[PDB]
């Protein structure tokens, strides 16, 4: 399958830092990656839908950038209802798969 | 497995498609399909095989009525390929070579020749090996000079007739797509199945001399002369070999 | 040599369909493809093409027929059809059957220039009256109240191929043709010697070789 | 894509005069042009089938002309079998148009009609109708009037030998109105007579 | 509003068989394209199947050869259902909803259900 991975897989930052977080594929895609959120005994839900567009309902404090299989995900202000796990996704092929995801640590 | 299916965007699994179309008519030579099965089980919600394929070609230049979409299907009467075009004819661009191609409307016009009940061989004769561009009596070309004199059009009304091309950059025209071919060897024609072989019913050569690309540009192709029989009488058409150069 | 004989209905409802023939004799299309076609010219008008088929055997069809037409060859008797559909009011026209005997592309043998006319009117035979004079002289007899369009007069039975003078038929107020032919005759011949006016309309079962007199004034 | 055009759309001429009419193409072709002598009515007659070439079954008096775009039909001297339409015809792309043909007519010196009239028919009032002809012949120019004291007119073609027309005119009656009448005329005016002419009969004579 | 719950997870002897369903609400299976994901406890999520709208579907190539993705339009559920599982099956499954973009790429799931767990022991 395509390899998705990203960075770090643990994360110290604490409330109102500005942080960042990097997920990659070992080939060329080029667009279609998607961020969840996930939380303890809970099921994800959907943060940016491609790319750097922002899904509807998200809090404005994220967003992303990049050219597809480099790309990163950007916090302008960690607010702590946002402590969680951080998931990346990429359709530019199938089989479908995600990354290990990101830990945040409240350090 | 190692190999990740490639999902084509509608814009990539769009020229693919059309490149699919332009290999069944014999117009290119290489093909790429990687990702357009995925990409019609999305976007058509059916099997693009190679029966679905001749169906829509038998269909867009044949045997289709009404209005047909960028897809090449027919209504009589959110989702992509909805609009239905009544413009009549279609730009099939894959990316890597491209056709405009205009739609069939069935006895409107000028038709097309079915080459598996037609099959005419035309019995080889001696005759001169060089012919004039000025001077072409042949029943299969007619020749065009234009008041510029840097441009040439070769009517070729026997498509049955091979027309060989030598270091040639041309543009094809005719009732059923219109195209440039930048390859040695016989002219390709667009070939249509349906219950057999349809090609052009005639197709136009329009050979540019304005530019320096054809440069010495020559057509080999058999010069058709009615010839009357020495026996019985009648009209039994000959034909013999012949060049023409045009650079 | 080539002949042709375009020997299809003159008349059709709206609605139907024609079905001009056209064989050909002094050769046959089993021998190799002739360049052939229909041309057309409805009155008053120039020629028309209706279809064709040059030596590729690709058909050719004429578009403002909106498709209706349809060409065949026939390789099995030396012949032609043509088998247009949905005949319309203004398709009234001449027909003329044309091969390429020789020379390459140009109709050389065009065959004999029937015709058809097409409306809900039935046929209807002529009638013949006498017109010859009272006490050189002109002779006559005229024909009215005839329909379709072709109408033929010859005058003692061919005999009097010369001195003749025949007029194109005009409509009547009720929408038939009528017709009238005359002949221009030295009067020592007249009511001494016989004067036959013969008419055929092949468009229906009727002849009718009237004889004119001079009158009992 | 090619279309065609002419240039008189009617030429006349005396008898032994040289004529020529044009035919000239939306692009240029090259030779491939073809002529026809159509007599009205009748099948028209290849004269010509590449230009400058002539039908081994037509007279010599024949001969094209020209190369390239444009190109005329030459007549060395025209004879008075010359009454006919002519189309050109072009042969580089099929459908093999024709142009809107270019008719040709016989000027001569004029020539008064023999006018004659003919009672009705005694089998027409048999039949309940009853009509009356009034006819031209022999005449040139065509313009002549039939005063009648309900008409139709024919005219027929110019004939190839005489070069000249004939008329015919016709009057329609009940035999109810045709009683209502002692006598019968026609009166014709033609710039070829001296001055207009009538004949007539008289229904109790006839 | 939408919700997706999955049910009828449950401890299956492992070789044995199960039928995971997904009901939707407010709004129709068959209208979009329907996903199964689930996650190892402690693990990251993966990919399982998805079926289109035209009722054609994918799979996972490490499950291409078990499981079964099903619809029904009357019924408004997806179906998921194990030919025979490995130990490895053991996951909370998630169904989700797939959205493409206008340009009819997919690009997210949303609407995710709530999940349902499967464990395979002794």
């Amino acid at each position: 399958a395509i390899l998705l991975t990203q960075s770090p897989s643990s994360l110290s930052a604490s409330v109102g830092d500005r942080v960042t977080i990097t997920c990659r594929a070992s080939q060329g895609i080029s667009s279609a990656l998607a961020w969840y959120q996930q939380k303890p005994g809970r099921a994800p839900k959907v943060l940016i839908y491609d790319a750097s567009s922002l899904a509807n309902g998200v809090p404005s404090r994220f967003s992303g950038s990049g050219s597809g299989t480099d790309f990163t995900l950007t916090i302008n202000s960690l607010q702590p209802e946002d402590f969680a796990t951080y998931y990346c996704q990429q359709f530019n092929y199938y089989p479908l798969t995600f990354g290990g995801g990101t830990k945040v640590e409240i350090k | 497995n190692l190999k990740m299916e490639i999902i084509l965007t509608l814009s990539q699994g769009l020229k693919k498609y059309y490149g699919k179309i332009l290999r069944l008519l014999q117009l290119t030579l290489e093909e790429d399909t990687e990702g357009l099965l995925e990409w019609c089980k999305r976007n058509l919600g059916l099997d693009c095989d190679d029966t679905f394929f001749q169906k829509r070609i038998e269909e867009f230049f044949i045997t289709g009525e009404g209005h047909f979409n960028e897809v090449l299907q027919f209504r009589t009467p959110a989702e992509p390929f909805k609009s239905y075009f009544a413009k009549g004819f279609l730009s099939i661009d894959s990316g890597y070579y491209s056709a405009k191609c205009y739609s069939g409307t069935s006895n409107s016009g000028l038709q097309l020749i079915n080459i598996t009940r037609h099959s005419t061989r035309i019995v080889d004769t001696p005759g001169p090996k060089i012919t004039n561009l000025k001077t072409i009596n042949c029943i299969n070309l007619k020749a065009s000079i234009f008041k510029e004199h840097r441009e040439v059009e070769i009517n070729v009304l026997l498509p049955q007739v091979a027309v060989n091309l030598s270091n040639c950059h041309v543009v094809i025209k005719s009732h059923v797509c219109d195209y440039s071919l930048d390859i040695d060897g016989a002219v390709r024609l667009p070939h249509i199945y349906h219950e057999g072989v349809f090609i052009p019913g005639t197709y136009k050569i329009v050979i540019d001399k304005k530019n320096k690309l054809n440069d010495r540009c020559t057509l080999f192709t058999d010069c058709v002369i009615k010839g009357r029989e020495v026996r019985k009488g009648q009209s039994v058409l000959r034909q013999y070999k012949t060049e023409i150069r045009i650079g | 040599q080539l002949q042709l004989q375009e020997s299809g209905p003159g008349l059709v409802k709206p609605s139907e369909t024609l079905s001009l023939t056209c064989t050909v004799s002094g050769g046959s299309i089993t021998t190799s493809h002739y360049y052939w076609g229909w041309i057309r010219q409805p009155p008053g008008k120039g020629l028309e093409w209706v279809g064709s088929m040059y030596y590729s055997g690709g058909i050719y069809y004429n578009p403002s027929l909106k498709g209706r037409v349809t060409i065949s060859v026939d390789t099995s008797k030396n012949q032609f059809s043509l088998k247009l559909s949905s005949v319309t009011a203004a398709d009234t026209a001449v027909y003329y059957c044309a091969l390429a005997d020789a020379p390459d592309d140009a109709f050389d043998i065009w065959g004999q220039g029937t015709m058809v006319t097409v409306s809900s009117a039935s046929t209807k035979g002529p009638s013949v009256f006498p017109l010859a004079p009272s006490s050189t002289a002109a002779l006559g007899c005229l024909v009215k109240d005839y329909f379709p369009e072709p109408v033929t007069v010859s005058w003692n039975s061919g005999a009097l191929t010369s001195g003749v003078h025949t007029f194109p038929a005009v409509l009547q107020s009720s929408g038939l043709y009528s017709l009238s032919s005359v002949v221009t005759v030295p009067s020592s011949s007249l009511g001494t010697q016989t004067y036959i006016c013969n008419v055929n309309h092949k468009p229906s079962n009727t002849k009718v070789d009237k004889k004119v007199e001079p009158k009992s004034c």
